[PDB]
């Protein structure tokens, strides 16, 4: 069950993705 | 002109059905076939061919029930109400009556089925639904005579 | 009719024969024969003449006798079968077996002797091997008399189940591969209750009855046709053929085999389409209570697992899990839900190497496909999120956004060196299709082209991927959509695989109006059977011929 505690290059992107597409969101919700 | 090829054929059929060995008939089926001059070496070939033991598989089978349990009384029973109800269906009064006029004197199997009581009592049941037939009154008449 | 009358003392038609033949009284012989072979009940013999008197024939007096008398012995024996004391009970059936059995082969009495041993738990073994050898008697006998005689002897239980199995595998080739392309129904669709109302499965069903004995030997053939050909539909049946004996409440069998309590948790999940919290928590305990030194259940948890219904639940809910992480903006490691799928589906995709060779551990689970591989492919969701918010935004400008074509590197890399990234990516490639998303399924296409164990062109995969395409039916008048799935996905492999080449032209049998005719007729040269091909892919050419040829009368 053991994974080390820093995250993987690949979860860095998915979180900053993750992010992007949330002011995606909030932008389209006003204007 | 004469008969002999029909009538050897009208024989041949009967021995080819079931359990004609058993059959009544076949005494007077085979003095036909003789005197239109059929062969007889091919008869005992179709009278054993179909024979197929009807009757015994009857005494098996009765025998059977017994040792499973059934009274054998009871097994006799089934089996005489069976040949009860064929004659109920079937009874013609002008057959009956020929047993009468074939021979003034009754014949020997009537005495005898008398004796038993299931068989008064087909005569009884006979002598109401036909009470006007002469074999049955007089058969009642003997039954009461005694 | 026949010899076994001689058997009981009662003479027979070679009897009768022997008797009148050379008889130096024939008349006087008949007339013996009538009183010796008839009814023997005495009271008979003065009314008779009542009877011959009406002309009526002795043999309808004695069939209708026969008829009665056997019809109330048949309602005997199953009096005696259900009254009294055991051994009374069979005591009476077995002396009626023993007297009964040498006129098994006359037509009037064999019912008797069949239903003589169908009520007899322990018909002798003496009489089962001479029902045995018989043919004609062991063919028309009563279950109950078969499961006896298979009981022990396997070699006979295996030529009768062996062409149940043949069928059953045809029937899912069959499926597979049958020219009902949609997306409404596919191999999929029908529920557990309805496949285990088939007609193999029920037979098997009906042959096992409630024989443990009958049951393991046919848990023993599924293992070995498993083992030998690595079809994983006997895994389908296995699980079947259990379920059919817990809906028939059937508990000699269910409650003494380990798996039955997992299989049942499983069915349900299978019902749905989905593996919900709960069950999975119920799997997971029934793996956790496998004790030590009963390790080789897991051989078996495995191949209920690899069950293609078991494995389409899984993968199906891995995809779930996915999208509704990137609304919940979680990564995979903090699903705790999502690891339990994993485990599932990571056993059930092994089962065939656990048998192999008997090495009863689950498997190691790859920590970077948690932190690598499905993190890049919920990219590829917010990745489409975010071209979807991009396009109902204004100002595109300069660079309308051009939809993401790149796969990294890496993702291939996980496809075709793990069995299960290949697994669930192939199930989110199939759900980006049944969502008509053609961009990312050009997208991610390439590089479908090499993956683990050729596992983008087995059959499942590519009947449900075919079945998909239907939606995107239109497309497939652009050529450039129509060769990045024929010359960029299945010519790259349709010479070497055989299937690929059969669903590459049931595929275009479907398709054939929507396809532009110059490449039609490209397609159909590249697909040509290649003279060592088989009987399958020359009659799908020679239908590709005639609906070609009737298309052009438009």
């Amino acid at each position: 069950l053991v994974i080390p505690p820093g995250m993987s290059e690949e979860e860095e992107a998915l979180q900053k993705k993750f992010m992007k597409l949330k002011k995606k969101k909030k932008a389209l919700m006003a204007l | 002109g004469e008969d002999d090829a029909e009538v050897q054929q009208e024989c041949l059929h009967k021995f080819s059905t079931r359990d004609y060995i058993m059959e009544p008939s076949i005494f007077n089926t085979l003095k036909r076939y003789f005197q239109a001059g059929g062969s007889p070496e091919n008869v005992i070939q179709l009278l054993s061919e179909n024979y197929t033991a009807v009757a015994q598989t009857v005494n098996l089978l009765a025998e059977w029930l017994i040792q499973t349990g059934v009274e054998p009384v009871q097994v006799q029973e089934t089996v005489e109400n069976h040949l009860k109800s064929l004659l109920i269906k079937h009874f013609d009064p002008r057959k009956a009556d020929s047993i009468f006029t074939e021979e003034g004197e009754t014949p020997a199997w009537l005495e005898q089925m008398i004796a038993h009581t299931t068989w008064r009592d087909l005569f009884y049941k006979l002598a109401e639904a036909h009470p006007d037939c002469l074999m049955l009154n007089f058969t009642v008449k003997l039954i009461s005579d005694a | 009719m026949f010899a076994g009358l001689q058997d009981l003392g009662v003479a027979n038609g070679e009897d009768l024969k022997e008797t009148l033949t050379n008889c130096t009284e024939p008349l006087k012989a008949i007339e013996q024969f009538q009183t010796e072979n008839g009814v023997l009940l005495p009271s008979l013999q003065s009314a008779l003449p009542f009877l011959d008197l009406h002309g009526t024939p002795r043999l309808e007096f004695h069939q209708s006798v026969f008829d009665e008398l056997r019809d109330k012995l048949l309602e005997r024996v199953s009096a005696i079968a259900s009254e009294g004391k055991a051994e009374e009970r069979y005591k009476k059936l077995e002396d009626l077996l023993e007297k009964s059995f040498s006129l098994v082969k006359m037509p009037s009495l064999q019912p008797v002797v069949m239903c003589v041993m169908k009520h007899l738990p322990k018909v002798p073994e003496k009489k089962l091997k001479l029902v045995m050898a018989d043919k004609e008697l062991y063919r028309a006998c009563a279950v109950e008399v078969k499961r006896q005689i298979w009981q022990d002897n396997q070699a006979l239980f295996g030529d009768e189940v062996s062409p149940l199995l043949k069928q059953y595998i045809l029937e899912k080739e069959s499926a597979l591969f049958s020219t009902e392309l949609s997306v409404l129904h596919n191999f999929f669709s029908p529920s557990p209750k309805t496949r285990r109302q088939g007609e193999v499965v029920q037979r098997l069903t009906r042959m096992v009855g409630k024989n443990v004995k009958l049951y393991d030997m046919v848990l023993q053939f599924l293992r070995t046709l498993f083992l030998r050909t690595r079809n994983v539909h006997y895994c389908t049946l296995r699980a079947e053929l259990l379920m059919s004996l817990h809906d028939l409440d059937v508990g000699e069998i269910c409650t003494v085999d380990p798996c039955h309590k997992f299989t049942w948790c499983l069915d349900a999940c299978i019902r749905e389409r989905f593996v919900d919290s709960k069950r999975a928590r119920e799997l997971q305990g029934f793996l956790d209570g496998v004790k030590k030194g009963q390790e080789q259940v897991l051989g078996d948890l495995s191949m209920i697992l690899c069950d293609p219904f078991a494995i389409n639940t899984l993968a199906l809910s891995t995809v779930r899990h996915l999208q509704e992480l990137v609304g919940q903006e979680t990564l995979p490691r903090d699903s705790p839900d999502l690891l339990l799928l994993l485990r599932l589906l990571a056993l059930g995709q092994g089962a065939w190497d656990m048998i192999d060779s008997q090495v009863f551990k689950e498997p190691k689970m790859e920590v970077e496909l948690i932190t690598r591989f499905l993190p890049m492919l919920m990219s590829f969701l917010v990745d489409d999120y975010t071209f979807n918010v991009d396009q109902k935004l204004p100002a595109e400008e300069k660079a309308p956004v051009s939809y993401p074509n790149t796969l990294p590197e890496s993702f291939t890399k996980f496809l075709q060196e793990q069995r299960m990234a290949c697994e669930v990516g192939l199930y989110y490639v199939l759900h980006i299709t049944k969502q008509r998303n053609k961009n990312a399924l050009l997208r991610l296409l390439p590089g479908l082209v090499e993956t683990f164990g050729d596992l983008a062109f087995g059959d499942i995969f590519l009947h449900l991927l075919t079945g998909n395409l239907a939606l995107l039916a239109d497309e497939f008048a652009l050529e450039d959509f129509c060769s990045s799935l024929f010359d960029g996905f299945f010519l790259t492999a349709s010479p070497r695989k055989e299937n690929v080449h059969r669903h590459a032209l049931r595929l275009l049998i479907h398709l054939h109006p929507r396809v532009a005719p110059s490449k039609l007729e490209a397609l159909q040269k590249a697909l040509e059977p290649t003279g060592q091909s088989g009987e399958a892919v020359k009659e799908l050419y020679s239908q590709l011929g005639e609906k070609l040829e009737q298309l052009d009368h438009r």
